[PDB]
Protein backbone atom coordinates (compact mmCIF):
# COMPACT_ATOMS: atom_id res chain seq x y z
CA UNK A 1 0.00 0.00 0.00
CA UNK A 2 2.51 2.58 0.97
CA UNK A 3 5.22 3.90 -1.13
CA UNK A 4 9.24 2.53 0.48
CA UNK A 5 11.19 4.95 2.11
CA UNK A 6 14.85 4.32 2.76
CA UNK A 7 15.66 1.27 5.07
CA UNK A 8 18.00 1.07 8.00
CA UNK A 9 21.61 -0.21 7.14
CA UNK B 1 20.25 16.31 30.64
CA UNK B 2 20.71 12.94 31.60
CA UNK B 3 23.76 11.59 29.43
CA UNK B 4 26.14 15.12 30.37
CA UNK B 5 27.84 13.22 32.64
CA UNK B 6 28.51 10.04 30.13
CA UNK B 7 31.65 10.49 28.24
CA UNK B 8 31.35 10.66 24.34
CA UNK B 9 33.53 7.49 23.77
CA UNK B 10 31.04 5.63 26.36
CA UNK B 11 27.98 7.05 25.17
CA UNK B 12 28.76 5.36 21.38
CA UNK B 13 29.49 2.34 23.00
CA UNK B 14 26.73 1.99 24.73
CA UNK B 15 24.49 2.79 21.50
CA UNK B 16 25.95 0.22 19.68
CA UNK B 17 25.13 -2.24 22.72
CA UNK B 18 21.41 -0.92 22.40
CA UNK B 19 21.29 -1.42 19.09
CA UNK B 20 22.39 -4.88 19.56
CA UNK B 21 19.74 -5.72 22.20
CA UNK B 22 17.18 -3.67 19.96
CA UNK B 23 16.77 -1.16 22.36
CA UNK B 24 15.80 1.63 20.12
CA UNK B 25 14.22 4.36 22.63
CA UNK B 26 17.66 3.60 24.60
CA UNK B 27 20.04 4.25 21.36
CA UNK B 28 18.40 7.71 20.54
CA UNK B 29 18.70 8.36 24.14
CA UNK B 30 22.55 7.79 24.29
CA UNK B 31 23.35 9.35 20.81
CA UNK B 32 21.35 12.86 21.53
CA UNK B 33 23.67 12.55 24.41
CA UNK B 34 26.64 12.26 22.12
CA UNK B 35 24.87 14.85 19.82
CA UNK B 36 25.08 17.10 22.53
CA UNK B 37 28.96 17.00 23.50
CA UNK B 38 28.94 19.81 20.61
CA UNK B 39 31.26 17.50 18.55
CA UNK B 40 30.65 16.77 14.68
CA UNK B 41 29.58 12.94 14.11
CA UNK B 42 31.68 10.49 11.85
CA UNK B 43 29.71 8.38 9.26
CA UNK B 44 29.18 5.41 11.40
CA UNK B 45 28.05 8.14 14.20
CA UNK B 46 25.26 9.86 11.66
CA UNK B 47 24.21 5.85 11.45
CA UNK B 48 23.79 5.08 14.99
CA UNK B 49 22.20 8.50 15.13
CA UNK B 50 19.81 7.55 12.21
CA UNK B 51 18.91 3.91 13.37
CA UNK B 52 18.02 4.69 16.56
CA UNK B 53 15.45 7.65 15.49
CA UNK B 54 14.02 5.97 12.37
CA UNK B 55 13.15 2.89 14.52
CA UNK B 56 11.27 5.03 17.58
CA UNK B 57 9.37 7.44 15.13
CA UNK B 58 8.83 4.08 12.65
CA UNK B 59 6.77 2.61 15.70
CA UNK B 60 5.58 5.51 16.69
CA UNK B 61 4.18 5.76 13.18
CA UNK B 62 3.25 2.37 12.28
CA UNK B 63 0.88 2.63 15.71
CA UNK B 64 -0.53 6.38 14.97
CA UNK B 65 -1.70 4.49 11.35
CA UNK B 66 -3.50 1.34 13.09
CA UNK B 67 -5.75 4.12 15.62
CA UNK B 68 -6.48 6.73 12.56
CA UNK B 69 -7.77 3.81 11.03
CA UNK B 70 -10.02 2.68 13.71
CA UNK B 71 -10.78 6.42 13.93
CA UNK B 72 -12.05 6.71 10.56
CA UNK B 73 -13.97 3.93 10.94
CA UNK B 74 -15.76 5.53 13.92
CA UNK B 75 -16.58 8.65 12.24
CA UNK B 76 -18.80 6.84 9.57
CA UNK B 77 -22.55 6.42 9.49
CA UNK B 78 -24.29 3.38 10.87
CA UNK B 79 -20.91 3.13 13.49
CA UNK B 80 -22.13 3.17 16.75
CA UNK B 81 -20.89 6.14 18.68
CA UNK B 82 -18.13 4.78 21.36
CA UNK B 83 -17.08 8.36 23.39
CA UNK B 84 -13.68 10.05 22.86
CA UNK B 85 -11.35 7.27 23.75
CA UNK B 86 -10.37 6.34 19.93
CA UNK B 87 -9.51 10.13 19.46
CA UNK B 88 -8.00 10.92 22.84
CA UNK B 89 -5.52 8.20 22.61
CA UNK B 90 -4.35 8.89 18.91
CA UNK B 91 -4.09 12.09 19.51
CA UNK B 92 -1.47 11.18 23.05
CA UNK B 93 0.78 8.90 20.38
CA UNK B 94 0.41 12.10 17.54
CA UNK B 95 1.92 14.41 20.33
CA UNK B 96 4.53 11.72 20.95
CA UNK B 97 5.46 11.31 17.70
CA UNK B 98 5.62 15.19 17.08
CA UNK B 99 7.65 15.27 20.39
CA UNK B 100 10.20 12.86 18.40
CA UNK B 101 10.38 14.65 15.39
CA UNK B 102 11.03 17.99 16.84
CA UNK B 103 13.47 16.46 19.31
CA UNK B 104 15.20 15.42 15.98
CA UNK B 105 15.04 18.62 13.98
CA UNK B 106 16.32 20.69 17.08
CA UNK B 107 19.59 18.88 17.22
CA UNK B 108 19.97 19.35 13.55
CA UNK B 109 19.00 23.10 13.82
CA UNK B 110 21.60 23.18 17.42
CA UNK B 111 23.83 22.62 15.94
CA UNK B 112 24.83 19.38 13.06
CA UNK B 113 23.80 21.29 10.18
CA UNK B 114 25.64 24.80 10.46
CA UNK B 115 29.07 22.66 11.22
CA UNK B 116 28.40 20.02 8.29
CA UNK B 117 31.18 21.71 5.89
CA UNK B 118 31.38 18.24 3.42
CA UNK B 119 29.23 16.92 1.01
CA UNK B 120 28.64 13.35 2.81
CA UNK B 121 27.57 15.02 5.83
CA UNK B 122 25.18 18.19 4.65
CA UNK B 123 23.46 16.21 2.08
CA UNK B 124 22.68 13.27 5.36
CA UNK B 125 21.34 15.94 7.83
CA UNK B 126 19.39 17.84 5.21
CA UNK B 127 17.73 14.36 3.63
CA UNK B 128 17.03 13.61 7.78
CA UNK B 129 15.17 17.47 8.29
CA UNK B 130 13.36 16.49 5.34
CA UNK B 131 12.40 13.26 6.21
CA UNK B 132 11.52 14.21 9.95
CA UNK B 133 9.16 17.03 8.71
CA UNK B 134 7.93 14.74 6.23
CA UNK B 135 6.76 12.12 9.45
CA UNK B 136 5.00 15.72 10.76
CA UNK B 137 3.17 16.16 8.06
CA UNK B 138 1.82 13.05 7.68
CA UNK B 139 -0.25 13.84 10.94
CA UNK B 140 -0.94 17.42 9.70
CA UNK B 141 -4.49 18.57 9.58
CA UNK B 142 -4.27 21.93 10.62
CA UNK B 143 -3.54 25.60 8.98
CA UNK B 144 0.65 24.60 9.40
CA UNK B 145 -0.05 21.74 6.75
CA UNK B 146 1.07 23.58 4.28
CA UNK B 147 4.23 25.36 6.00
CA UNK B 148 5.20 21.58 6.94
CA UNK B 149 5.29 20.46 3.71
CA UNK B 150 7.03 23.44 2.47
CA UNK B 151 9.87 22.66 5.33
CA UNK B 152 10.39 19.30 3.41
CA UNK B 153 10.24 20.08 0.79
CA UNK B 154 12.86 22.76 0.93
CA UNK B 155 15.07 20.60 2.92
CA UNK B 156 15.11 18.05 0.70
CA UNK B 157 15.86 20.11 -2.56
CA UNK B 158 19.13 22.13 -0.92
CA UNK B 159 19.76 18.18 -0.22
CA UNK B 160 19.18 17.15 -4.27
CA UNK B 161 21.34 20.60 -5.16
CA UNK B 162 24.00 19.69 -2.75
CA UNK B 163 24.16 15.98 -4.26
CA UNK B 164 24.17 16.48 -7.68
CA UNK B 165 26.83 19.05 -7.82
CA UNK B 166 28.97 17.18 -4.96
CA UNK B 167 28.49 13.38 -5.15
CA UNK B 168 28.72 10.35 -8.17
CA UNK B 169 25.09 9.46 -8.88
CA UNK B 170 25.36 6.25 -7.42
CA UNK B 171 26.54 7.64 -3.64
CA UNK B 172 23.98 5.95 -1.22
CA UNK B 173 23.35 9.13 0.26
CA UNK B 174 22.50 10.60 -3.05
CA UNK B 175 20.16 7.84 -4.08
CA UNK B 176 18.73 7.53 -0.70
CA UNK B 177 17.80 11.02 -0.77
CA UNK B 178 16.23 10.82 -4.23
CA UNK B 179 14.37 8.12 -3.37
CA UNK B 180 12.47 9.57 0.02
CA UNK B 181 12.05 13.13 -1.82
CA UNK B 182 10.49 10.92 -4.23
CA UNK B 183 8.38 9.36 -1.63
CA UNK B 184 7.40 12.69 -0.84
CA UNK B 185 6.27 13.85 -3.77
CA UNK B 186 3.99 10.70 -4.14
CA UNK B 187 2.88 10.16 -0.58
CA UNK B 188 2.62 14.00 0.95
CA UNK B 189 2.86 16.67 -2.44
CA UNK B 190 -0.15 14.85 -4.32
CA UNK B 191 2.74 15.04 -7.32
CA UNK B 192 2.77 11.14 -8.78
CA UNK B 193 4.23 12.33 -11.91
CA UNK B 194 7.06 14.57 -9.99
CA UNK B 195 7.95 11.11 -8.25
CA UNK B 196 7.91 8.86 -11.46
CA UNK B 197 10.13 11.27 -12.92
CA UNK B 198 12.80 11.29 -10.09
CA UNK B 199 12.99 7.80 -9.15
CA UNK B 200 13.28 6.84 -13.15
CA UNK B 201 16.12 9.63 -13.79
CA UNK B 202 17.72 8.44 -10.53
CA UNK B 203 17.52 5.07 -11.70
CA UNK B 204 18.66 5.62 -15.00
CA UNK B 205 21.96 7.98 -13.68
CA UNK B 206 22.83 5.06 -11.49
CA UNK B 207 22.70 2.48 -13.74
CA UNK B 208 25.01 4.17 -16.25
CA UNK B 209 27.56 4.61 -13.52
CA UNK B 210 27.79 1.36 -11.54
CA UNK B 211 30.60 0.30 -13.92
CA UNK B 212 32.90 2.65 -11.83
CA UNK B 213 32.32 0.45 -8.50
CA UNK B 214 34.07 -1.88 -6.81
CA UNK B 215 32.32 -5.13 -6.13
CA UNK B 216 31.73 -3.91 -2.83
CA UNK B 217 30.03 -0.60 -3.68
CA UNK B 218 28.29 -2.21 -6.36
CA UNK B 219 26.35 -4.26 -3.91
CA UNK B 220 25.36 -0.67 -1.13
CA UNK B 221 23.92 1.15 -4.85
CA UNK B 222 21.66 -1.43 -6.30
CA UNK B 223 20.42 -2.15 -2.67
CA UNK B 224 18.43 1.28 -3.22
CA UNK B 225 18.43 1.12 -7.02
CA UNK B 226 16.17 -1.98 -6.38
CA UNK B 227 13.79 0.31 -4.01
CA UNK B 228 13.42 2.78 -6.49
CA UNK B 229 12.40 0.24 -8.96
CA UNK B 230 9.85 -1.52 -6.27
CA UNK B 231 8.01 2.24 -6.18
CA UNK B 232 8.02 2.32 -9.88
CA UNK B 233 6.15 -0.78 -10.12
CA UNK B 234 3.88 0.46 -7.18
CA UNK B 235 2.98 3.46 -8.89
CA UNK B 236 2.72 2.66 -12.43
CA UNK C 1 -1.43 8.11 39.56
CA UNK C 2 -1.34 9.23 36.21
CA UNK C 3 -4.44 7.23 35.28
CA UNK C 4 -6.43 8.21 38.28
CA UNK C 5 -8.24 10.75 36.38
CA UNK C 6 -9.73 8.50 33.64
CA UNK C 7 -12.71 6.10 33.93
CA UNK C 8 -11.95 2.53 34.70
CA UNK C 9 -14.23 1.78 31.23
CA UNK C 10 -12.10 4.10 29.33
CA UNK C 11 -8.67 2.47 30.62
CA UNK C 12 -9.95 -0.61 29.33
CA UNK C 13 -11.23 0.29 25.87
CA UNK C 14 -7.80 2.17 25.84
CA UNK C 15 -5.42 -0.86 26.71
CA UNK C 16 -7.59 -2.75 23.95
CA UNK C 17 -6.43 -0.14 21.58
CA UNK C 18 -2.86 -0.24 22.62
CA UNK C 19 -3.04 -3.98 22.06
CA UNK C 20 -4.15 -3.53 18.44
CA UNK C 21 -1.23 -0.55 18.09
CA UNK C 22 1.59 -2.91 20.05
CA UNK C 23 2.08 0.21 22.12
CA UNK C 24 2.64 -2.58 25.12
CA UNK C 25 4.02 -0.30 27.89
CA UNK C 26 0.63 2.04 27.27
CA UNK C 27 -1.30 -1.11 27.81
CA UNK C 28 0.67 -2.08 30.73
CA UNK C 29 0.06 1.25 32.02
CA UNK C 30 -4.16 1.64 31.42
CA UNK C 31 -4.04 -1.84 32.99
CA UNK C 32 -2.39 -0.77 36.17
CA UNK C 33 -4.87 2.09 36.15
CA UNK C 34 -7.71 -0.28 36.14
CA UNK C 35 -6.40 -2.79 39.07
CA UNK C 36 -5.93 0.70 41.08
CA UNK C 37 -9.35 1.50 40.59
CA UNK C 38 -10.14 -1.19 43.21
CA UNK C 39 -12.49 -3.57 41.52
CA UNK C 40 -12.09 -6.91 40.83
CA UNK C 41 -11.12 -7.95 36.91
CA UNK C 42 -12.75 -10.43 34.79
CA UNK C 43 -11.01 -12.92 32.87
CA UNK C 44 -11.03 -10.62 29.84
CA UNK C 45 -10.18 -8.16 31.90
CA UNK C 46 -7.13 -10.27 33.59
CA UNK C 47 -5.75 -11.33 29.89
CA UNK C 48 -5.24 -8.09 29.11
CA UNK C 49 -3.21 -7.21 32.21
CA UNK C 50 -0.90 -10.30 31.51
CA UNK C 51 -0.77 -9.60 27.54
CA UNK C 52 0.68 -6.27 28.59
CA UNK C 53 3.30 -7.08 31.05
CA UNK C 54 4.15 -9.78 29.59
CA UNK C 55 5.05 -8.42 26.45
CA UNK C 56 6.93 -5.45 28.46
CA UNK C 57 9.10 -7.98 30.75
CA UNK C 58 9.57 -10.63 27.51
CA UNK C 59 11.14 -7.40 25.89
CA UNK C 60 13.20 -6.70 28.76
CA UNK C 61 14.37 -10.06 29.26
CA UNK C 62 15.19 -10.81 25.53
CA UNK C 63 17.75 -7.76 25.96
CA UNK C 64 19.27 -8.53 29.46
CA UNK C 65 20.19 -11.93 27.89
CA UNK C 66 22.14 -10.40 24.47
CA UNK C 67 23.83 -7.94 27.44
CA UNK C 68 24.46 -10.67 29.33
CA UNK C 69 26.41 -13.07 26.72
CA UNK C 70 28.55 -9.84 25.63
CA UNK C 71 29.43 -9.51 29.27
CA UNK C 72 29.88 -12.95 30.30
CA UNK C 73 32.45 -13.03 26.77
CA UNK C 74 34.38 -9.90 28.33
CA UNK C 75 35.04 -11.72 31.04
CA UNK C 76 36.71 -14.53 29.68
CA UNK C 77 40.98 -14.77 29.21
CA UNK C 78 42.26 -13.74 25.77
CA UNK C 79 39.58 -10.67 25.96
CA UNK C 80 40.76 -6.61 25.60
CA UNK C 81 39.46 -4.56 28.55
CA UNK C 82 36.88 -2.18 27.12
CA UNK C 83 36.05 -0.52 30.40
CA UNK C 84 32.96 -0.49 32.80
CA UNK C 85 30.18 0.32 29.84
CA UNK C 86 28.53 -3.40 28.89
CA UNK C 87 28.60 -3.59 33.21
CA UNK C 88 26.77 -0.52 33.30
CA UNK C 89 24.49 -0.96 30.28
CA UNK C 90 23.33 -4.10 31.65
CA UNK C 91 23.00 -3.19 35.41
CA UNK C 92 20.43 -0.53 33.76
CA UNK C 93 18.16 -3.14 31.93
CA UNK C 94 18.65 -5.55 34.83
CA UNK C 95 17.19 -2.54 36.96
CA UNK C 96 14.15 -1.82 34.99
CA UNK C 97 13.24 -5.36 34.50
CA UNK C 98 13.52 -5.82 38.31
CA UNK C 99 11.22 -2.72 38.35
CA UNK C 100 8.52 -4.06 36.03
CA UNK C 101 8.68 -7.28 38.44
CA UNK C 102 8.13 -5.19 41.45
CA UNK C 103 5.27 -3.52 40.29
CA UNK C 104 3.92 -6.45 39.07
CA UNK C 105 4.23 -8.01 42.25
CA UNK C 106 2.75 -5.37 44.02
CA UNK C 107 -0.51 -5.41 42.30
CA UNK C 108 -0.85 -8.76 42.94
CA UNK C 109 -0.11 -8.09 46.71
CA UNK C 110 -2.20 -4.51 46.36
CA UNK C 111 -5.16 -6.28 46.35
CA UNK C 112 -5.75 -8.60 44.07
CA UNK C 113 -4.63 -11.80 45.57
CA UNK C 114 -6.44 -11.19 48.81
CA UNK C 115 -9.83 -10.41 46.41
CA UNK C 116 -9.75 -13.36 44.50
CA UNK C 117 -11.81 -16.04 45.87
CA UNK C 118 -12.77 -18.14 42.53
CA UNK C 119 -10.27 -20.62 41.02
CA UNK C 120 -9.94 -19.07 37.75
CA UNK C 121 -9.07 -16.08 39.54
CA UNK C 122 -6.47 -17.53 42.08
CA UNK C 123 -4.56 -19.67 40.30
CA UNK C 124 -4.38 -16.99 37.40
CA UNK C 125 -2.91 -14.35 40.33
CA UNK C 126 -0.52 -16.99 41.75
CA UNK C 127 0.58 -18.57 38.90
CA UNK C 128 1.11 -15.01 37.61
CA UNK C 129 3.21 -14.21 41.18
CA UNK C 130 5.23 -17.43 40.22
CA UNK C 131 6.01 -16.18 37.02
CA UNK C 132 7.06 -12.63 38.44
CA UNK C 133 9.33 -14.11 40.90
CA UNK C 134 10.94 -16.57 38.35
CA UNK C 135 11.65 -13.57 35.91
CA UNK C 136 13.56 -12.02 39.04
CA UNK C 137 15.35 -15.26 39.86
CA UNK C 138 16.80 -15.45 36.51
CA UNK C 139 18.89 -12.03 37.01
CA UNK C 140 19.86 -12.76 40.83
CA UNK C 141 23.11 -13.50 41.66
CA UNK C 142 23.30 -12.21 45.45
CA UNK C 143 22.15 -13.32 49.12
CA UNK C 144 18.59 -13.20 47.95
CA UNK C 145 18.67 -15.78 45.15
CA UNK C 146 17.28 -18.75 47.21
CA UNK C 147 14.76 -16.65 48.92
CA UNK C 148 13.67 -15.34 45.10
CA UNK C 149 13.53 -18.86 43.94
CA UNK C 150 11.78 -20.37 46.86
CA UNK C 151 9.21 -17.37 46.48
CA UNK C 152 8.41 -18.44 42.93
CA UNK C 153 8.17 -22.00 44.40
CA UNK C 154 5.80 -21.32 47.11
CA UNK C 155 3.53 -19.08 44.48
CA UNK C 156 3.15 -21.94 41.93
CA UNK C 157 3.23 -24.67 44.83
CA UNK C 158 -0.45 -23.29 45.66
CA UNK C 159 -1.64 -22.53 42.55
CA UNK C 160 -1.04 -26.30 41.52
CA UNK C 161 -2.98 -27.32 44.88
CA UNK C 162 -6.01 -25.32 44.16
CA UNK C 163 -5.87 -25.83 40.53
CA UNK C 164 -5.70 -29.70 41.15
CA UNK C 165 -8.53 -29.67 43.37
CA UNK C 166 -11.02 -26.70 41.81
CA UNK C 167 -10.50 -27.65 37.71
CA UNK C 168 -10.49 -30.52 35.26
CA UNK C 169 -7.04 -31.63 33.76
CA UNK C 170 -7.80 -29.97 30.20
CA UNK C 171 -8.62 -26.22 32.03
CA UNK C 172 -6.18 -23.99 29.93
CA UNK C 173 -5.30 -21.97 33.44
CA UNK C 174 -4.32 -25.29 34.91
CA UNK C 175 -2.22 -26.49 32.03
CA UNK C 176 -0.45 -23.10 31.34
CA UNK C 177 0.29 -23.12 35.38
CA UNK C 178 1.37 -26.67 34.86
CA UNK C 179 4.15 -25.78 32.04
CA UNK C 180 5.77 -22.69 33.83
CA UNK C 181 6.07 -24.41 36.96
CA UNK C 182 8.11 -27.14 34.65
CA UNK C 183 9.88 -24.57 33.30
CA UNK C 184 10.37 -22.89 36.84
CA UNK C 185 11.87 -27.05 37.84
CA UNK C 186 14.03 -27.19 34.59
CA UNK C 187 15.42 -23.89 33.67
CA UNK C 188 15.58 -22.51 37.83
CA UNK C 189 15.62 -25.03 40.70
CA UNK C 190 18.11 -27.17 38.86
CA UNK C 191 15.55 -30.12 39.31
CA UNK C 192 15.26 -31.52 35.37
CA UNK C 193 13.73 -34.79 36.50
CA UNK C 194 10.92 -33.19 38.54
CA UNK C 195 10.34 -30.94 35.29
CA UNK C 196 9.61 -33.69 32.90
CA UNK C 197 7.61 -35.90 35.30
CA UNK C 198 5.62 -32.38 35.88
CA UNK C 199 5.20 -32.09 32.49
CA UNK C 200 4.37 -36.14 31.22
CA UNK C 201 1.74 -36.39 34.01
CA UNK C 202 -0.02 -32.92 33.12
CA UNK C 203 -0.24 -34.26 29.25
CA UNK C 204 -1.27 -37.59 30.36
CA UNK C 205 -3.88 -36.63 32.28
CA UNK C 206 -5.38 -33.68 30.02
CA UNK C 207 -5.25 -36.50 27.15
CA UNK C 208 -7.23 -38.63 29.21
CA UNK C 209 -10.23 -35.77 29.58
CA UNK C 210 -10.43 -34.35 25.71
CA UNK C 211 -13.50 -36.26 25.76
CA UNK C 212 -15.43 -34.26 27.58
CA UNK C 213 -14.64 -31.03 26.09
CA UNK C 214 -16.64 -29.11 22.77
CA UNK C 215 -14.55 -28.80 20.01
CA UNK C 216 -13.80 -24.90 20.55
CA UNK C 217 -12.40 -26.29 24.27
CA UNK C 218 -10.39 -29.02 22.63
CA UNK C 219 -8.73 -26.72 20.37
CA UNK C 220 -7.94 -24.63 23.24
CA UNK C 221 -6.11 -27.27 25.52
CA UNK C 222 -4.14 -29.30 22.70
CA UNK C 223 -2.14 -25.74 22.04
CA UNK C 224 -0.37 -25.94 25.30
CA UNK C 225 -0.16 -29.95 25.74
CA UNK C 226 1.65 -29.51 22.78
CA UNK C 227 3.92 -26.96 24.30
CA UNK C 228 3.92 -29.58 27.13
CA UNK C 229 5.54 -32.30 24.50
CA UNK C 230 7.86 -29.70 22.48
CA UNK C 231 9.49 -29.27 26.15
CA UNK C 232 9.31 -32.75 26.80
CA UNK C 233 11.36 -33.69 23.13
CA UNK C 234 13.68 -30.70 24.00
CA UNK C 235 14.56 -32.49 27.50
CA UNK C 236 15.02 -35.99 26.70
CA UNK D 1 18.35 -23.52 23.77
CA UNK D 2 15.75 -22.15 26.39
CA UNK D 3 12.48 -24.05 27.54
CA UNK D 4 9.02 -22.78 26.06
CA UNK D 5 6.76 -20.78 28.33
CA UNK D 6 3.00 -19.99 28.23
CA UNK D 7 2.59 -17.56 25.50
CA UNK D 8 0.30 -14.49 24.88
CA UNK D 9 -2.94 -16.01 23.47
C1 LIG E 1 28.45 7.82 5.73
C2 LIG E 1 27.21 8.57 6.22
O1 LIG E 1 27.26 9.77 6.53
N1 LIG E 1 26.14 7.80 6.49
C3 LIG E 1 24.86 8.14 7.12
C4 LIG E 1 24.40 6.76 6.59
C5 LIG E 1 25.89 6.38 6.28
C6 LIG E 1 23.47 6.73 5.37
N2 LIG E 1 22.12 7.19 5.79
S1 LIG E 1 21.01 7.44 4.59
O2 LIG E 1 19.78 7.81 5.22
O3 LIG E 1 21.65 8.34 3.65
C7 LIG E 1 20.77 5.88 3.82
C8 LIG E 1 21.37 5.59 2.59
C9 LIG E 1 21.23 4.32 2.05
C10 LIG E 1 20.47 3.38 2.71
BR1 LIG E 1 20.21 1.63 2.00
C11 LIG E 1 19.88 3.67 3.92
C12 LIG E 1 20.01 4.93 4.46
C13 LIG E 1 21.61 6.37 6.90
C14 LIG E 1 22.63 6.39 8.03
O4 LIG E 1 23.89 5.88 7.57
C1 LIG F 1 -10.10 -16.58 32.12
C2 LIG F 1 -8.82 -16.10 32.82
O1 LIG F 1 -8.82 -15.75 34.01
N1 LIG F 1 -7.77 -15.89 32.00
C3 LIG F 1 -6.46 -15.29 32.29
C4 LIG F 1 -6.07 -15.88 30.91
C5 LIG F 1 -7.57 -16.15 30.58
C6 LIG F 1 -5.17 -17.12 30.89
N2 LIG F 1 -3.80 -16.74 31.30
S1 LIG F 1 -2.71 -17.97 31.55
O2 LIG F 1 -1.45 -17.36 31.86
O3 LIG F 1 -3.36 -18.85 32.50
C7 LIG F 1 -2.55 -18.79 30.01
C8 LIG F 1 -3.19 -20.00 29.78
C9 LIG F 1 -3.11 -20.59 28.52
C10 LIG F 1 -2.36 -19.98 27.54
BR1 LIG F 1 -2.18 -20.76 25.81
C11 LIG F 1 -1.73 -18.78 27.77
C12 LIG F 1 -1.79 -18.20 29.02
C13 LIG F 1 -3.28 -15.67 30.42
C14 LIG F 1 -4.26 -14.51 30.45
O4 LIG F 1 -5.54 -14.94 29.98
CL1 LIG G 1 -5.03 8.63 26.17
CL1 LIG H 1 24.00 2.80 31.25
MG1 LIG I 1 35.24 13.79 27.87
MG1 LIG J 1 -26.20 0.48 16.15
MG1 LIG K 1 -2.94 16.78 17.47
MG1 LIG L 1 -16.01 5.95 37.59
MG1 LIG M 1 44.58 -8.13 22.79
MG1 LIG N 1 21.90 -5.56 39.74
Amino acid sequence: IRSTSTPNV
Amino acid sequence: GAMGSMERASLIQKAKLAEQAERYEDMAAFMKGAVEKGEELSCEERNLLSVAYKNVVGGQRAAWRVLSSIEQKSNEEGSEEKGPEVREYREKVETELQGVCDTVLGLLDSHLIKEAGDAESRVFYLKMKGDYYRYLAEVATGDDKKRIIDSARSAYQEAMDISKKEMPPTNPIRLGLALNFSVFHYEIANSPEEAISLAKTTFDEAMADLHTLSEDSYKDSTLIMQLLRDNLTLWT
